[PDB]
């Protein structure tokens, strides 16, 4: 439990740093990221974590494939937030750090939301503790970082 | 064979309103959490809290 | 030769010469074990299973000879020559000046302990140095209890008291036995109580001698003495007990050795401490050149106290 | 024949361990200076102060006082002798010398003993017929005294000539020269020498008689030992405290020095030092100390003398509860500690050490003037100065002044020339031998054992058991006083928990993100807030730099470990 | 002789360690070579020794007589009977059997040894939170390779992200164990879950201190040495308490800090090693170190103990099995 704690950190201090990099002029892009990542625990403790992962979903389709989702692709700061802020939960739930590290996932590469649409009652409540764990260090290296 | 003790009892409770055992603040959505058995899960009051419950009012 | 293996079920205690009793000076600290304690433990059993004939009651030393002893997780106290330089503990050969063998300036001793095969391979004088993960250290735990009133059941007035244990995994030991029937009578025990605050060690024992007793390292005239067990006596009578065992002189000797080992102990006969003796402690190395080679014996035992386990020296060589 | 001729007296460290007391540790330490002296006198005698290489004699008070008759102050309180000394003699009178010197010490330490003796029966230390002297100077007790110090003296001609290659190749180490010609060299291979005839005389005491021991050092017999039982021995002996005969001149030591003298340690115990903290008893005296001698009166006459409670410790409401007397003086106590604030029961021990002969004289000179003359003015009366032999110290301080005397000395070193240090911080009640057997494990087995060493470890042993052990620069001292971080957290413990507790789970590459985090969740108007937060994230920047540790996760652990030792509430009071 | 204690804990126990090095007030007893959660077998010690010693003065001691200590000391120490007794009463010294099992009371100390050493009780298994089957049961290959030790003395491989777990912990299917909050996979295993639940109850019987051993099974979970010791050390309960100033209904000056238990439901062992009774002039019925044995099984098997601290706030209670 605690190397897991490292793993979340690592991944956490990775993506807000691509965000930081990406849009180091842009400073509206990384308050709007930060703003997200304050109120997606919110969210999720309100409404779940299917109904948030829809959420962000409504704010990007085909088919839903966080892999397809290109966040610089997108018009305005809003968007562009939603859209990195979406798909790193998403890749944290389904890739981890990667199949080199201790955690690579939970859902096995599958989107979380059509995972949490597949499997048991069980395998969504550790998806949605991990989730609240994930964000809750993306909190901390954004309030520090941006 | 728990001689320790000589006689026991057992003390019902029933909520009328909401309870909060808390444990203290945590860096999480959920920033005041109440008490649970960490290890069940399962919500508790610490015998320390109901303790010092019935002594004042005692 | 009769190989003893004793196994801590958990904590020791060798506490070291100063009061300890309920109510006044309260603080236990262990040393690493004298052979003596392990020989007392051994006794009494024996004393306990009706063996008074091999137990000595009231003697020095018990009819039996206990060869050494050794700690184990089998290591070894740091030969004193071996000194600490950045990340390495490095062997420090003798030199000569006046016509004197003397150790060359090279720094400060640091303690600490090596496995069996560091040794081997120092006393072969194959050794040069040692990386600082390979050092071990002996472990520690101290716990911190009280004494609780009867019915009340708080901290009776002073009563509150310190010991700091050691966390040892395994104690060997080596007797020689005339035949008393000591291997028979340990084999029907599994435990004994070993040290202070009754604490066990559970007891295995092999008809074996151990490897490091039967090497052959050759004839020479620079021979050196490495004391694994701690040695009593004058270092002048032991140099010339040396002679006498070997059978030839002595041009010159260097001891390169550190504080002395204090050494008194309880007398369970008499129920009072022991008188205070003095000892060259474990690590120390007699450096020897003999005026005529000498064949190296493997291990050699000098000075007083032989059969409680003192002065087991392990022989080895240097240039 | 100009000899050079080493001398070195053992033990130091032992003997000085075996201490139950703050005067214990004090007359171990002057004793082995006096015996240093009573050496060099057979020396000076013969070959002047000049001949003496090391130590530098001219500037010692030992010198100034016993031997010039100079009338010197509280400064020869002080043990500034080292235990080993290197001269020049004529090398027909160095064997004489040998045997003078060993004969001085045996005959000075014997003639200590049967005063320590006389003195011990008549103040009542102990409870015995003044008929019982003669038992007390058998021979088995002065064996003890006779055999405890291993006095090496060795040496070598400086005249002689010798092929210097094949001299210092042999040692492990025109081509013909006087052995002074390599006289650096000489003096390690004469280092060498006296090492070898150490251990040729140090192992050679007679064994002693059965019997209970000294409760100071453990090891020796104590008198009367041989004669009674553990539970009547105890009653024989003030405070239940059985001596060895070496204890005893111990004990007796403060009374010679004080007769020769006139002079005695300022602060007696370990609580005089710590009572020092933030002038706590200073500021007691001035508002309740009249008061609190006249209650303690009524409650014993004992517990007063000269105007004064006969043991500080009596400043601890918990001393006197462990009838209707003791009642009144307790509350008052407690009363005065509600307005003035707790006594300070913690203490700090402070262990330094370092790490043509014209040139070496001058050497000795600096050595002399900063350990005689430097360390003293920074220790001042801030707290007890008990040692002070060139590179090494050691001293006794109040827990507010530890590390500022400590860090003032190492750079008045630096001045004159690197030290490490150790400092332990103990409770008062913390057996003394332990505490210093602790200390000098925090400067050797800590400090000294740091990649480039000039390390101070400071250690916290708490009265309940736990150990917080923290390894820093010297530097580390300047940045952490003159930093709003420090104002700041003794304007807290929640800061320092939540980084101790997870630093661990901080990742390798974010460390520094992670310390912005932190700062932001607990350092806090909105102007004030990103100052404070921005200046002390850079004190704590500045801070790393000066910690000891592998990587910086272990820098962080070390410099919180800090900050949590010097916010102990308990401990700074 | 010996006499294996199995402890199993019922509320969170709190045995205090002052010399443990911890972030934590007040931290619980620790080995210091594992790091694992133990009693002190002086903690333990004191324990029996209090419990032997109410039942003693109460006459409940069963030898399968009663025990009557009074008339024991007076067939036993004759002349020295009646002083004796009254220093018992003074509480300067125990009743005739304690002293005998346990050893004089420090006034006496110096008479005779105590019959009985108490070890160390040694963690073997140590309750998780899990996503199935509410908690497991879990243990590591070092533990038990320590039991196994300490019972062969007396009479496996794992990655860190591998568990060989009962099937109640078992994710239908996915072949996985969740316990807490991450993830291990499950290694095929037959007959290691099969063989540690055979050495419990060759120990200790047929019923798990008021279960079935066979529902055991079920839920127990070995895991590798590194996150079993993660797991003790960062899985106990910390758990703040404070003091209320009622004046104020706030909580007080200095009234606030953190204490750790060992959670309910872990099950420790500690070896009793029983040497022959050291008093002189024993009475019959307990002259031997099998008679000692047998009065200690009788006396503490399925007893309840109070271990540790925080009594009367609920905590330490054990259920015994000797
Ligand atoms: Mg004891
Ligand atoms: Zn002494």
């Amino acid at each position: 439990i605690r190397e897991i704690e490292q793993e979340r950190a690592s991944f956490a201090f990775k993506v807000v740093s691509d965000i930081k990099d990406k849009y180091s002029q842009n400073k509206k892009v990384q308050g709007k990221y930060s703003s997200y990542a304050e109120k997606a625990p919110t969210i999720i403790l309100n409404n779940g974590l299917g109904a948030t992962l829809a959420f962000f979903l409504s704010k990007l389709i085909d088919d839903v494939d966080y892999k397809s989702i290109n966040p610089e692709s997108f018009g305005n700061a809003e968007n562009i937030a939603y859209a990195f802020l979406y798909k790193h939960l998403s890749t944290w739930l389904a890739e981890g750090n990667g199949k080199d590290s201790a955690f690579s996932g939970l859902t096995n590469g599958e989107d979380p939301l059509k995972y949490i649409m597949e499997k048991t009652a069980i395998d969504v409540a550790i998806s949605t503790e991990e989730a609240l764990s994930i964000l809750n260090w993306i909190k901390k290296f954004a309030k520090a970082m941006l | 064979m728990f001689d320790m003790f000589e006689k026991a009892v057992v003390f019902g409770l029933y909520s009328i309103t909401p309870v909060h055992a808390g444990s203290g603040a945590e860096l999480s959505v959920i920033d005041l959490p109440i008490q649970r058995e960490r290890h069940t899960g399962f919500p508790v009051i610490w015998g320390q809290s109901l303790k010092g419950v019935l002594r004042s009012r005692f | 030769m009769i190989e003893v293996t004793f196994t801590p079920y958990d904590v020791l205690l060798f506490r070291e010469s100063r009061p300890f009793d309920a109510g006044s000076e309260s603080v236990a600290r262990s040393i690493i074990p004298l052979p003596q304690t392990v020989a007392g433990a051994i006794r009494t059993l024996l004393f306990y299973k009706g063996l008074k004939n091999c137990v000595g009651v009231g003697e020095e030393e018990p009819e039996f000879t206990l060869v050494g002893i050794a700690i184990g997780t089998r290591i070894y106290p740091l030969p004193f020559n071996i000194i600490k330089s950045e990340k390495f503990y490095k062997v420090v050969n003798p030199g000569r000046f006046l016509g004197k063998l003397i150790l060359p300036p090279k720094g400060k001793y640091k303690s600490g302990y090596v496995t069996e095969s560091i040794l081997e391979k120092y006393l072969k004088g194959e050794l040069k140095e040692v990386e600082e993960n390979k050092v071990i250290r002996i472990e520690k735990e101290k716990r911190i209890g009280i004494k609780l009133s009867r019915e009340k059941k708080v901290v009776e007035e002073g009563m509150l008291y310190t010991v700091e244990f050691l966390r040892i995994e395994k104690i060997y030991a080596w007797i020689e036995d005339p035949g008393c029937g000591i291997k028979d009578i340990l084999s029907s025990y599994e435990f004994l109580t070993l040290g202070g605050e009754s604490r066990v060690a559970f007891v295995e024992v092999d008809d074996k001698t151990p490897d490091i007793f039967n090497r052959e390292l050759g004839s020479t005239k620079k021979a050196l003495f490495y004391f694994s067990t701690p040695t009593i006596g004058k270092v002048g009578e032991i140099v010339q007990e040396l002679e006498k065992r070997l059978n030839a002189k002595i041009d010159d000797y260097l001891l390169v050795s550190s504080r002395p080992t204090a050494i008194s102990g309880w007398d369970m006969h008499e129920k009072k401490p022991k008188g205070t003796k003095f000892a060259i402690p474990p690590g120390s190395v007699l450096f020897v050149e003999f005026k005529e080679e000498v064949e190296v014996p493997p291990y050699i035992k000098l000075g007083k106290l032989k059969k409680l386990g003192y002065g087991l020296a392990l022989g080895g060589i240097w240039e | 024949d100009p000899t050079l001729l080493r001398i070195k007296i053992v033990p130091v460290q032992p003997f000085i361990a075996n201490s139950r007391k703050q005067l214990d540790l004090w007359a171990s330490s002057h004793l082995l200076s006096m015996l240093m002296y009573k050496a060099l006198e057979v020396i000076v005698d013969k070959f002047g102060p000049e001949h003496v290489i090391y130590p530098s004699l001219r500037d010692q008070p030992f010198f100034l006082k016993f031997y010039l008759g100079e009338n010197i102050g509280d400064e020869i309180l002080v043990a500034n002798l080292p235990n080993k000394a290197l001269a020049i003699v004529s090398g027909k009178e160095a064997e004489k010398i040998e045997e003078e010197i060993k004969k001085r010490i045996r005959d000075f330490l014997l003639q200590l003993y049967r005063e320590a003796v006389d003195w011990a029966v008549e103040n009542g230390v102990v409870k015995v017929d003044r008929s019982e002297k003669d038992s007390m100077l058998k021979e088995a007790y002065l064996k003890i005294v006779r055999e405890y110090f291993t006095v090496s003296i060795t040496w070598v001609s400086l005249s002689e000539k010798e092929d210097i290659y094949q001299v210092t190749e042999n040692a492990g180490l025109s081509r013909v020269l006087e052995r002074i010609a390599i006289y650096p060299l000489l003096v390690k291979i004469l280092d060498s020498l006296g090492e070898r005839k150490v251990t040729e005389e140090r192992f050679e005491k007679s064994e002693q008689l059965k019997g209970w021991k000294c409760h100071v050092c453990g090891e020796n017999l104590a008198i009367f030992g041989d004669m009674y039982d553990h539970d009547n021995l105890k009653s024989l002996w003030l405070d239940e405290e059985p001596l060895c005969p070496m204890c005893l001149i111990k004990r007796y030591y403060p009374v010679w020095i004080r007769s020769k003298t006139g002079q005695k340690i300022r602060f007696e115990s370990v609580v005089d030092v710590a009572l020092l903290y933030k002038n706590w008893r200073k500021i007691f005296d001035e508002k309740y100390g009249k008061d609190l001698v006249s209650k303690a009166r009524e409650v014993s006459e004992d517990f007063v003398k000269d105007n004064m409670l006969v043991d500080s410790d009596l400043y601890y409401s918990s001393t006197w509860e462990s009838e209707e007397k003791v009642k009144e003086v307790v509350d008052f106590l407690n009363a005065a500690y509600k307005e003035i604030g707790n006594p300070p029961k913690y203490y700090a021990i402070l262990v330094m050490d370092g790490d043509t002969p014209q040139v070496h004289v001058a050497i000795s000179q600096a050595l002399a003037n900063f350990s005689i003359r430097e360390v003293r003015s920074v220790v001042k009366d801030e707290g007890l100065l008990i040692y002070a032999g060139g590179d090494d110290v050691l001293a006794i301080l109040p827990v507010d002044k530890a590390l500022e005397v400590a860090y003032k000395i190492r750079k008045e070193f630096g001045k004159s020339f690197k030290l490490s240090a150790g400092i332990l911080i103990v409770h008062y009640k913390h057996p003394l031998y332990d505490a210093l057997e602790k200390a000098r494990d925090l400067l050797n087995n800590k400090a000294k054992n740091v990649p480039g060493k000039d390390t101070l470890a400071i250690g916290l042993l708490k009265r309940s058991g736990s150990y917080y052990i923290s390894l820093v620069g010297w530097e580390l001292i300047r940045v952490f006083y003159n930093s709003e971080l420090r104002k700041k957290l003794l304007e807290g413990k929640r800061f320092i928990y939540h980084v101790l507790r997870e630093v661990d789970t901080w990742p390798k590459v974010g460390i520094d993100e992670m310390l912005k985090f932190e700062v932001i969740r607990h350092i806090r108007n909105k102007e004030e807030t990103k100052e404070l937060r921005e200046k002390i994230y850079g004190e704590i920047k500045d801070l790393l730099e000066h910690v000891r540790g592998n990587n910086e996760v272990e820098k962080v652990r070390g410099l919180f470990t800090f900050l949590k030792i010097i916010t102990d509430a308990e401990v700074f009071p | 002789k010996a006499v294996v204690f199995g402890l199993y804990s019922i509320t969170p126990v709190h045995a205090g360690s002052g010399a443990e090095l911890s972030v934590i007030d007040l931290p619980i007893q620790r080995e210091r070579h594992t790091g694992f959660p133990v009693i002190w077998g002086q903690s333990l010690k004191g324990v029996l020794r209090s419990r032997f010693r109410q039942l003693e003065l109460d006459e409940k001691i069963e030898v399968s007589q009663k025990w009557k200590w009074k008339e024991k000391t007076k067939e036993v120490l004759k002349e020295k009977a009646d002083e004796f007794i009254k220093k018992v009463e003074e509480r300067k010294r125990d009743p005739l059997l304690t002293e005998i099992v346990f050893g004089p009371a420090t006034d006496g100390a110096s008479e005779h040894a105590g019959a009985v050493s108490v070890g160390d009780a040694k963690i073997l298994l140590f309750p998780v939170r899990s996503a199935k089957g509410v908690f497991a049961f879990v243990t590591s290959p070092i533990v038990i390779q320590r039991l196994k030790e300490d019972f062969e003395l007396v009479s496996v491989e794992l990655s860190n992200n591998e568990t060989i777990a009962g099937n109640a912990l078992i994710l239908n299917g996915e072949n996985k164990v969740i316990l807490e909050d991450i993830v291990l996979k499950v290694k095929s295993d037959s007959n290691v879950i099969e063989n540690l639940v055979e050495v419990l109850k060759t120990l200790f019987g047929d019923n798990f201190f008021g279960k079935p051993i066979e529902s055991i099974k079920e839920r127990i979970a070995i895991v590798s040495d590194d996150v079993f010791k993660s797991f003790t050390r960062f899985s106990t309960e910390i758990v703040a308490r404070v003091r209320i100033d009622a004046e104020k209904g706030t909580v007080a000056r200095g009234g606030l800090w953190y204490e750790e238990f060992l959670p309910s439901d872990t099950l420790m062992y500690s070896l009793i090693a029983v040497g022959s009774p050291k008093k002189e002039n024993l009475p019959k019925e307990v002259d031997n170190t099998q008679k000692i044995v047998n009065v200690l099984k009788v006396t503490f098997n399925n007893a309840f103990l109070q271990i540790g601290g925080d009594e009367t706030v609920g905590k330490g209670f054990v259920k015994v099995r000797a």
